[PDB]
């Protein structure tokens, strides 16, 4: 390799001369494929687990005992099943209920690990108390819906087993799930519901402004009873109630306190869903995310774990429960747009107009032109989002004694917006009046704005420059990952 | 009002209340008319072979008074029919066959022609026929290449500078991207100096190539530079300045004008000093003579008595060489103006920096340069200089880039030769250094006239040159060599070279691919695809993120919302509605002339240059009914500046609205309420669909969907028919009315659709017939149809019933519910096909023949195969199944007295034949739909595929003898017609034909002489019928050929069905996608107030986080149609009158906004209005345009005529404890579809597989035991873990090396779950390695 | 790209010494199934017999009772009749092994006892009179003996290879066999 060129017979490649024969080639290289390969032992699952609270995951049935075969036939012959591993191997090609109770038997006592595709944080692995599934993708409790970081779309997950004892003792001792409950990188804690559980949460302590029986006064046993038939709402207010708190205000111990609060239905009912310790006000409240995030790290901070995970999906279960209990729908009615920008935009149009008249009496340079109608739509567009947002805050009539109850309205944006599940303002301002600016072709911004709504359509240039926007946005998410993996990289190989 | 027949029984409600003025055109044309070009016989030779033979048709002899012509070339005909090359798989394409010319002159005789063998016609190989559709058939497979974009040829002045300067100095670069030969650039480096590169080399010398080329040094400063006549005369040191000369920089001193200083010393130019400067006749005024000193000598002078170098060129004038040259030289020098100012001299600092200054020391600078070594002798640069550039024959480019040539020098004259001119260079550079000084704009690629397009015509017709040089270099050897000779031409016409060059452009190409019409929309899209990647445009992946952007030049040039989503974003432009072509390379949109208030209904087709000058008004612009404008005040862009403009100020109107988005956008609907991420999502995501079992047109409709069929080539057309007589379920005979039956052809013509075709995509192709039986069909009316084809309109999804609402959490937002019912509805089954070919593969040992003698081979297993080794056609086969069984030749032994006691026992098998059988895959099992055998020449077996042939050679004789049958029918009609009133009645006639009595004498003169006639045309058509069917039957029998490997093949396919599962992936139009979840049973979907069960449940928070106002929309529509076609059907189950039905038929579709006119009872016949009814017995249908949708309080009062809700929400009765849900919500019928990632797809599962070569590891390019292996990312991650025990499982159990596997499945068999740290095994072979042990310094502790 | 195989579990004569090295066995006896297994010619039967691996090892600890017991507990392990020893004794151990409910399963196993000679002249007659079997009723035993899977071991073992080396090729190009 240092001198001449001795080449393979026919081959310009030179021959795997024993000049460079020492060297694999592939030696470093073929290391760092050992460093990060397998074979076999694959999983891969997409579904979600309404039932199947935190300490579970679903496995389907299917790739199920496609696993345990040797465990199968060990039991077999331990249940005597399997007088013969062929036999065991005919019977198993057969599939009797022994087989399938074998491999219930010997699961129910042998958890899993499942894990996400791409890697990114120590929560991207799980373990989690498998339950045979008749399904064909693994359904993932939906608590740690974030900590795969993954939105319920397409992707195979990974299947691990813990062949050592001392495997099954780290998974269920540290990989657990039920162990992993705060965002270990910040210490936040990382159990948090992000779907419409909160949503649930929110719409359960809230009223309109005051519904049926709205002045019923309780006790508590059986409000629901009353609300899964008749006699109040969760949209009431102002319902009486005796409420009874216990505090662990002595060293380890409750005590037991009786109030008569005023509510409505939903907030009273998930008091009692809640744990102990807190004082019933800490519930008493709108119930935000944040909120709920707030309380979740009140009780991990005074309760403990094993009652934190009971309330987690209590929760989870009674979000759900009341999200299908009010539906909420949502329309283009929903969203209602002000007309007042119609003028304004209009008013603001005239500005322009002087600038440009500025700039055509040759007072208003380029720069000096330009700058004015930026800072007349930019005064425009603040003025508009106003406009918008006071025809989507609390505008809205309600019947009431005094014939004017502006309170929460139930237009889906801003009720949406007000729990905070997904979207807020930001979208919905373009949602019914405009957009902005929203001028990039690659840094520059253009001239004319985009006055138009999804409400109400575009002009053929606001969408014909937007998109190049959304594809800049994916093309640097794709030249990004790899840069700040090599950085990770760099820095564990540092670590 | 349009009667459209075809359409007749499905009317679309409108909703598009712009008046269309242009209809959609074929769409596929612009391929097809590349294709006609280069296979057009053109008088002229400008395209296609005519300009590409004549390019290198001349081949002469090295003076060897020879000489090579082509006289006319002929397309051979295709052998068979595209269907017959499918199936056979073969490559269908047509020969060729060019009339040659070859003379041979005799010697001492100028031109004196001695022989001619123009008398051969030489095919060089066979030209791939283009399908009608487009399609190809290459090597049978169905592929068809991406559309070409790059730069057009020319010189482009770039910038090249920026932070790529790295020292704050703006560039200027100009590139030469010719369409043929080597490249050119001519950089500004920072030093101001001209640095000139040939295909991409070190840069040059400015000076050096202009010495080359026989230009001398003063020429080019006097070109370059502007010379002062400086008259000096006696010591004057006076200079001729004129102030609109030279003005501009402050007077120092010594400043005169005509006498009185109009400027005084030290002080600064003034356009008044200037202006007096200017008016005041300015003579030769006196100057100091310390700006002689800055002045630089332009004339290499000479002293008058000497010839002396003294003050050469270039040089700086000194004061005491001033006066050795006033005195000596002469009085006046010629000096230069360097007005730094304005200008600089950038070529001068150059032409000093120039180190050679002859011209045979610069051209052997370029050859140094191209060829580091071999020296030139003054003849190898020269040659190579001229053949690099100014060779006609070496770099070609176009004349097309001679066009932009000339418009870039602001040539007038475009027509130039595609060899280079040092006129042209000296332009360039003195536009380059002008543009340095500043002289206008850079240029931009991303500009549409900065890129021209190429089509297929005009690769083919490059790679014909390409292939067509070389031969033609062989052929002038040939005829140089040997030349003595009057043989044919064909001493070098080798028409392998040709085929083989054709075959892989075709075949092994970028643009080339297996085509998908996974949708006949995504079918027509992957067809009319154009991208930068391949030979030419973009290089890699890599070196662009400015490429990808929305270029200003493609406004109405490209697709704006459809482009790939992954990597290749930016890469991928699809053509809008009416995009035209332009001349040489480029594209032109039609837009309507706007003159003098009105809008002239014709439109011109226009380019980008041309587009940046007129004012071209909006589309959505409302106009007056004499085309007069309604707002004087429109937004219209005359440079890409669109404002308010006057009725004066707008040229040219818009197309229409569609004209902006390609098709594949043109049916997602009501899409202006939504936005641009979701809008490329979805109009990905309609892409990969496959039909469904069902086809039915989804309710909602934007009206591109009928004609998108009818240029999908997909369904079956009527060509000039007008009665349809007899109609099989595969075979269409339809009777030609005589006005649309020509003369010379009976008028019927007889079709054969395809039934299940395993499709490239691996789906199912079916047509599915329309048309029953005797009928007024309309030339040009649609016949089959084809997948997701539903009243001859697109349908890939089906509108079924559903709400958005969250319930129990079951769905998440990206996971979807579906009610029991709709499964069990039949709906989304898909029928997906399967394949499993063998081949005879016969070996020395033996031949692998097929007979089911399968060694060692069980009763069941040979109970399913057939005699000849296959299997009979028509059940279904479970698990692994064998289907042929093969037999592999196996080697003989000796006596073997322990064998031959076996055979005198068992026998019959002697270890011959090992089983080489063809045998069904695990998980795969299902119906079969249909096998094939080829089988080469020497080998006819035909053991069962005698019947397959039987049963072609029936079908192709029941075909040929309908037209014998119908002739001889009117051959007999015409007889008996001859015969009448000749005393014969008509029943003896019928009775027996006799020929109609053999001229009985019905007239006795003409009667038996017309009986004579028509007795020999009818032995004549008897003659020609039997050739035909001998013919027939030879081509049905003709056989196959296999490759020497093989000598037989028998492929059979299986089509196996599959309906939804846990794990299915539906799609929505508005972009939202989901997850097949959970499915309870049908009792817990919730019930309506008329207790109507909802299928489907959508996330309102999904939809929230949707934030599409199209899905909403699409609920509503969805929800009026549904009313309205259950107010029809209720009414036809009441059986109501059809005037009354009609009533509010036409109450209903004339209902809404002005879009479109039309009225039923008046073209509707009752019986046509009946079966539109019956048709229209389930929904309402209604198109949209893209931008010009119905307004939503049009839907509202739909709504309340369809006695629906306006706001449309309504309560809900609960499927599980049945109570009433507050908050009343809105439902309707949203279409859904299928994604082809299929649930059963991606389960797979695998802990104890098959091993591939490489590693011991599992592999080896099969789909068995298949298993992601860990991930470097995720080795870290679990590391992280800490779990050392886990991971030293992982990397001492998960992988490869089967050693330790027997140690491992024993201790898990005894249940010890025990491992041995040991070493890396293969760390243990590391040290196997260790410089063979060289290294064991190993201290194992 | 150390080392190259075949097909395995399917492993060959090396899967019948897997199956010994994937069942419980002492260092003796897997030691012993090692002999036998690798004692193996192409027909799949034990190539070498218990007494030539003895004097090959010359070992007394290894003693024909242990080596016959290591070579039956690998009799029938993958596949059925591997290390056949002379496959007879082999075709008793595929008829026991399969299942006894087969039809005339008595006659075939008295005639595979030690009427293999009347069966190797095919003396059907002969058979009927030494065996007194019941005249074309052991037919049925008969042709289940013939498939009985002979080379159960060349099944995978008469992988025998072929070995050709022409000095020439005669081609016959278009007659005149051209060499």
């Amino acid at each position: 390799g240092r001198r001449g060129r001795a080449i393979t017979g026919s081959n310009k490649r030179p021959l795997k001369s024993l000049a460079d024969m020492i060297k694999g080639k592939q030696g470093r290289f073929r290391q760092n494929l050992l460093g990060k390969r397998v074979d076999y032992s694959g999983r891969s699952v997409i579904t979600v687990g309404p039932y199947l609270r935190l300490h579970q995951c679903g496995l389907p049935k299917k790739m199920a005992l496609e696993l345990f075969k040797p465990f199968i036939y060990g039991k077999l012959e331990l249940r005597g099943l399997a007088t013969t591993i062929k036999a065991a191997k005919k019977m198993v090609e057969r599939e009797e209920a022994v087989v399938w109770d074998i491999l219930d038997e010997v699961i129910r006592e042998h958890p899993v690990l499942l894990n996400r595709a791409p890697t990114l944080h120590r929560l991207g692995i799980q373990a989690f108390e498998p339950v045979l599934i008749e399904g064909k993708a693994i359904q993932l409790h939906p608590l740690v819906c974030a900590a795969y970081n993954a939105d319920f779309d397409g992707d195979q997950m990974a299947v691990h087993v813990p062949l050592t004892l001392e495997a099954q003792l780290e998974a269920r001792a540290l990989m657990m799930s039920t162990n992993n409950i705060l965002s270990p990188a910040n210490g936040e804690p990382i159990i948090v519901p992000s779907q419409d559980v909160v949503l649930g949460l929110y719409y359960m302590t809230r009223d309109c402004v005051n519904a049926k029986g709205e002045g019923m006064v309780l006790t508590g046993p059986k409000e629901a009873e009353r609300l899964y038939r008749s006699g109040l709402a969760s949209l009431h207010a102002r319902v009486k109630v005796r409420i009874t708190e216990y505090e662990k205000d002595a060293n380890g111990e409750l005590v037991a306190k009786t109030s008569l609060k005023d509510t409505t239905v939903g907030r009273a009912i998930l008091w009692m869903i809640v744990p102990k310790g807190l004082p019933y006000s800490i519930v008493n409240q709108a119930l935000g995310k944040k909120a709920i995030s707030k309380m979740l790290n009140t009780c991990y901070r005074i309760l403990g774990l094993k009652p934190t995970v009971i309330f987690a999906d209590q929760i989870m279960y009674t979000g759900f429960a009341y999200a299908a209990r009010s539906g909420a729908s949502v329309g283009i009615d929903d969203m209602v747009i002000p007309e007042k920008k119609h003028e304004i935009i209009s008013e603001a149009e005239a500005e322009v107009a002087e600038i440009q008249e500025q700039f055509q009496s040759g007072l208003v340079t380029a720069g000096e032109r330009y700058n004015k109608v930026i800072d007349i739509w930019a005064a425009a567009n603040d003025r508009v989002s106003k406009a918008m947002m006071d025809n989507l805050q609390t505008e809205t009539v309600i019947n009431r004694d005094g014939q004017e109850e502006k309170q929460v309205s139930f237009n889906s944006i801003y009720m949406m917006a007000d729990s905070g599940a997904r979207g807020s303002a930001a979208q919905i301002r373009q949602l019914a009046g405009m957009r902005g600016l929203m001028a990039k072709p690659d840094g520059s911004i253009i001239e004319t704005p985009i006055t138009a709504n999804f409400r109400e359509g575009l002009n053929v240039l606001q969408y014909f420059i937007s998109t190049h926007g959304a594809r800049k946005g994916l093309a640097d998410t794709a030249l990004k990952t790899a840069n700040s993996g090599y950085l990770t990289r760099r820095l564990v190989d540092v670590a | 009002m349009v009667y459209s027949y075809t359409e007749k029984k499905r009317i679309r409600k409108d909703f598009g209340k712009r008046p269309q003025v242009l209809d959609v055109p074929y769409l596929l044309s612009i391929q097809l008319d590349s294709f006609q070009k280069f296979i057009e016989q053109d008088p002229e030779g400008q395209y296609g072979l005519e300009a590409a033979f004549r390019s290198v048709f001349p081949i002469q002899s090295y003076s060897g008074n020879s000489e090579l012509q082509y006289v006319s070339y002929r397309l051979g005909e295709p052998v068979f029919d595209v269907q017959e090359c499918q199936i056979r798989g073969v490559t269908y394409s047509a020969p060729l066959r060019v009339k040659l010319r070859l003379v041979i002159y005799e010697r001492e005789a100028p031109e004196g022609t001695v022989k001619d063998i123009k008398e051969q016609e030489v095919y060089m190989g066979e030209i791939p026929l283009m399908t009608d559709n487009g399609t190809f058939v290459i090597n049978g497979t169905e592929r068809v290449i991406v559309s070409q974009l790059h730069r057009s040829p020319g010189v482009f002045f770039d910038s090249d500078k920026g932070k790529t300067h790295s020292s704050g100095k703006v560039l200027y670069n100009a590139r030469i991207i010719p369409y043929r030969g080597s490249w050119l650039d001519f950089e500004f480096d920072p030093k101001d100096n001209l640095f000139v590169r040939i295909d991409r080399r070190r840069k040059l010398p400015a000076t050096i190539i202009l010495r080359a080329l026989n230009y001398t040094t003063e020429q080019i400063l006097d070109l370059f530079f502007e010379k002062v006549i400086f008259e000096i005369r006696d010591n004057k040191l006076q200079m001729e300045l004129v102030p609109e000369r030279l003005r501009g920089e402050t007077a120092s001193f010594d400043i005169e004008a005509n006498g009185k200083v109009y400027v005084e010393k030290g002080r600064r130019i003034t356009a008044r000093h200037i202006r007096q400067l200017e008016k005041d006749d300015v003579k030769l005024i006196e100057v100091p003579v310390e700006y002689i000193a800055g002045k630089v000598v332009a004339k290499d002078y000479i002293d008058e008595s000497t010839g002396e170098l003294i003050c050469a060129a270039n040089m700086e004038l000194s004061l005491d060489l001033l006066a050795k040259l006033s005195q000596s030289g002469h009085k006046r020098i010629e000096t230069l103006f360097t007005n730094d100012l304005d200008h600089g001299p950038y070529i001068s600092e150059t032409l000093r920096v120039d180190p050679t200054n002859d011209r045979l020391s610069a051209l052997v600078e370029i050859y140094r340069m191209m060829r580091p070594g071999e020296p030139p002798t003054r003849e190898a640069a020269e040659s190579l200089f001229e053949n690099l550039f100014f060779s006609e024959d070496r770099y070609d480019l176009s004349a097309v880039g001679r066009m932009k040539f000339n418009r870039s020098l602001l040539r007038e004259e475009i027509e130039g030769s595609g060899i280079l001119s040092k006129d042209d260079i000296i332009d360039v550079m003195k536009k380059l250094i002008d543009i340095r000084n500043g002289k206008g704009e850079v240029d931009d690629i991303d500009h549409l006239g900065n890129r021209r397009i190429r089509s297929v015509g005009e690769m083919a017709e490059n790679q014909f040159r390409v292939g067509l040089v070389r031969v033609e270099r062989a052929v002038k050897e040939r005829l140089s060599l040997g030349d003595l000779d009057t043989l044919m031409p064909q001493d070098m016409i080798n028409a392998k070279p040709i085929s083989a060059a054709v075959k892989e452009f075709f075949g092994s190409s970028q643009l080339s691919q297996f085509m998908d019409q996974n949708n006949p929309l995504s079918e027509i899209t992957h067809k009319r695809r154009i991208s930068a990647l391949g030979p030419g445009g973009l290089t890699r992946e890599r070196a662009g993120f400015e490429v990808r952007d929305v270029h200003p030049t493609h406004y109405g040039r490209v697709c704006p919302i459809e482009t790939p989503e992954g990597p290749n974003i930016g890469l991928i432009n699809s053509l809008s509605v009416y995009a035209q072509t332009n001349e040489y390379g480029f594209l032109e949109t039609p837009y309507r002339k706007v003159t003098d208030g009105v809008v002239t209904d014709e439109i011109h087709y226009l380019s980008a240059i041309e587009e940046g000058n007129y004012v071209i008004a909006q589309a959505n612009s409302n106009l007056d009914e004499e085309g007069h404008f309604v707002e004087d005040l429109v937004t219209c862009r005359s440079k890409g500046e669109s404002s308010l403009f006057s009725r004066d100020q707008v040229d040219y109107m818009d197309v229409s609205t569609q004209q902006v988005v390609s098709v594949g956008a043109s049916l997602i609907p009501f899409l202006e309420h939504d936005d641009a991420n979701r809008a490329l999502m979805g109009a990905n995501m309609q892409r990969q669909a496959v039909p469904t079992l069902r086809a039915d047109k989804p309710l909602v409709g934007t009206g591109m969907e009928r004609a998108v069929a009818v240029d999908s080539g997909v369904t079956a057309v009527a060509k000039r028919g007008g009665v349809v007589q007899y109609v099989d379920a595969s075979r269409i005979v339809i009777k030609v009315n005589e006005d649309e039956m020509y003369p010379g052809e009976a008028g019927i013509d007889i079709y054969n659709l395809t039934k299940y075709t395993r499709s490239n995509q691996n789906t199912c192709i079916n047509q599915m017939p329309c048309v029953s039986l005797g009928e007024p069909v309309e030339r040009g009316d649609v016949l089959a149809d084809g997948p997701s084809t539903d009243l001859g309109e697109l349908a890939l999804g089906q509108n079924m019933r559903v709400a958005f609402m969250p319930w129990n959490g079951y769905n998440f937002e990206d996971s979807i519910l579906v009610s029991e019912r709709v499964v069990q509805e039949d709906r989304f089954t898909t029928i997906h096909i399967q394949e499993l070919a063998c081949v005879s593969r016969d070996t020395k040992l033996g031949p692998e023949e097929i007979t089911a003698d399968i060694p060692n081979v069980g009763e069941a297993a040979l109970s399913k195969l057939d005699e000849s080794g296959i299997v009979y056609i028509g059940a279904e086969v479970t698990g692994g199944d064998i289907l042929v069984g093969k037999v592999t030749p196996k080697g003989e032994t000796q006596l073997t007295p322990e064998e031959k006691l076996l055979r005198a026992i068992f026998g019959e098998k002697a270890s011959d034949v090992k089983d080489s059988s063809l045998r069904v895959p695990n998980g795969v099992s299902g119906t079969v739909i249909d096998v094939q055998v080829f089988t080469r020449d020497g080998v006819e077996k035909d053991k069962r595929a005698l019947e397959i042939e039987e049963m072609q050679l029936k079908q192709a004789k029941k075909d040929l003898s309908e037209e014998l049958q119908i002739l001889e029918a009117g051959l007999f009609s015409r007889i008996r017609a001859v015969l009448v009133a000749g005393g014969v009645e008509a029943e003896k006639l019928d009775k027996l034909p006799r020929d109609r009595w053999l001229e009985l004498g019905l007239t006795d003169e003409e009667k038996q002489n017309q009986l004579e006639q028509l007795a020999e045309q009818y032995d004549e058509l008897k003659h020609e019928f039997e050739k035909k069917l001998e013919a027939k039957r030879r081509k049905i029998t003709q056989g196959d050929d296999l490759a020497p490997g093989v000598l037989k093949i028998v492929k059979v396919y299986l089509a196996v069905k599959r309906r939804i599962q846990p794990g299915d992936k539906m799609a929505g139009r508005h972009g939202n996608k989901g997850v097949i979840s959970k499915i309870n049973p049908i009792e817990d979907m919730p019930y309506d107030e008329n207790g109507t069960p909802v299928d489907i449940v959508l996330n309102p928070l999904g939809v929230p986080s949707r934030m599409n106002i199209g899905q909403i929309l699409e609920t509503h529509l969805g929800m009026a149609a549904k009313g309205i076609g259950d107010k029809i059907n209720a009414m036809l189950k009441q059986q109501q009158e059809v005037a009354k039905l009609r009533e509010f038929i036409q109450r209903a579709y004339d209902l809404g906004a002005d879009v479109r006119q039309k009225v039923d009872l008046s073209t509707f016949s009752d019986e046509e209005v009946m079966r539109l009814a019956e048709n229209l017995r389930k929904g309402m249908p209604i198109a949209t345009p893209v931008f010009d949708g119905a307004k939503e309080a049009e839907i509202k009062e739909l709504l309340k005529l369809g006695d629906l809700p306006t706001s449309g929400q309504i309560r809900l009765y609960d499927g599980r404890t049945g109570e009433q849900f507050e908050r009343p919500v809105t439902v309707g019928y949203m279409y859904m579809l299928k994604l082809n990632h299929l649930v059963d797809d991606k389960m797979h599962a695998r802990s104890t597989g098959s091993y591939s070569l490489v590693t011991q590891q599992p592999l080896g390019g099969k789909a068995q035991f298949g298993g992601q292996r860990f991930g470097e990312m995720e080795v870290w991650a679990l590391e992280a873990y800490g779990a050392a025990y886990t991971l030293q499982e992982m990397l001492t159990v998960k992988s490869d090396d089967v050693n330790g596997r027997t140690k491992m499945y024993k201790n898990i068999v005894d249940g010890n779950h025990q491992m041995e740290p040991g070493m890396p095994e293969s760390f243990n072979v590391l040290l196997k390695e260790i410089r063979s042990l060289g290294i064991n310094i190993e201290l194992e502790d | 790209l150390p080392v190259y195989q075949g097909e395995t579990t399917q492993t060959l004569q090396d899967y019948l010494m897997w199956q010994v090295e994937l069942t419980p066995f002492t260092d003796t006896d897997r030691a012993i199934a090692t002999s036998i297994v690798d004692a193996v010619d192409d027909t799949g039967y034990l190539t070498i017999q218990i007494e030539d691996i003895v004097d090959s090892i010359g070992d007394d600890e290894i003693g024909l009772e242990e080596v016959e017991a290591v070579l039956k507990r690998i009799q029938r392990f993958d596949p059925v009749g591997v290390a056949a020893k002379d496959l007879r004794d082999c075709l008793l151990i595929q008829l026991s092994q399969f299942a006894k409910e087969t039809p005339w399963l008595e006659e075939a196993r008295l005639i595979i006892s030690d009427h293999l000679d009347l069966l190797a002249n095919h003396d059907f007659r002969t058979l009927m009179r030494v065996t007194r079997l019941k005249e074309e009723v052991l037919k049925e035993a008969v042709n289940l003996i013939q498939s009985l899977d002979p080379r159960p071991g060349q099944s995978i073992q008469t992988s025998e290879p072929e070995y050709v080396i022409p000095d020439v090729l005669v081609r016959k190009v278009s007659g005149r066999w051209t060499v």
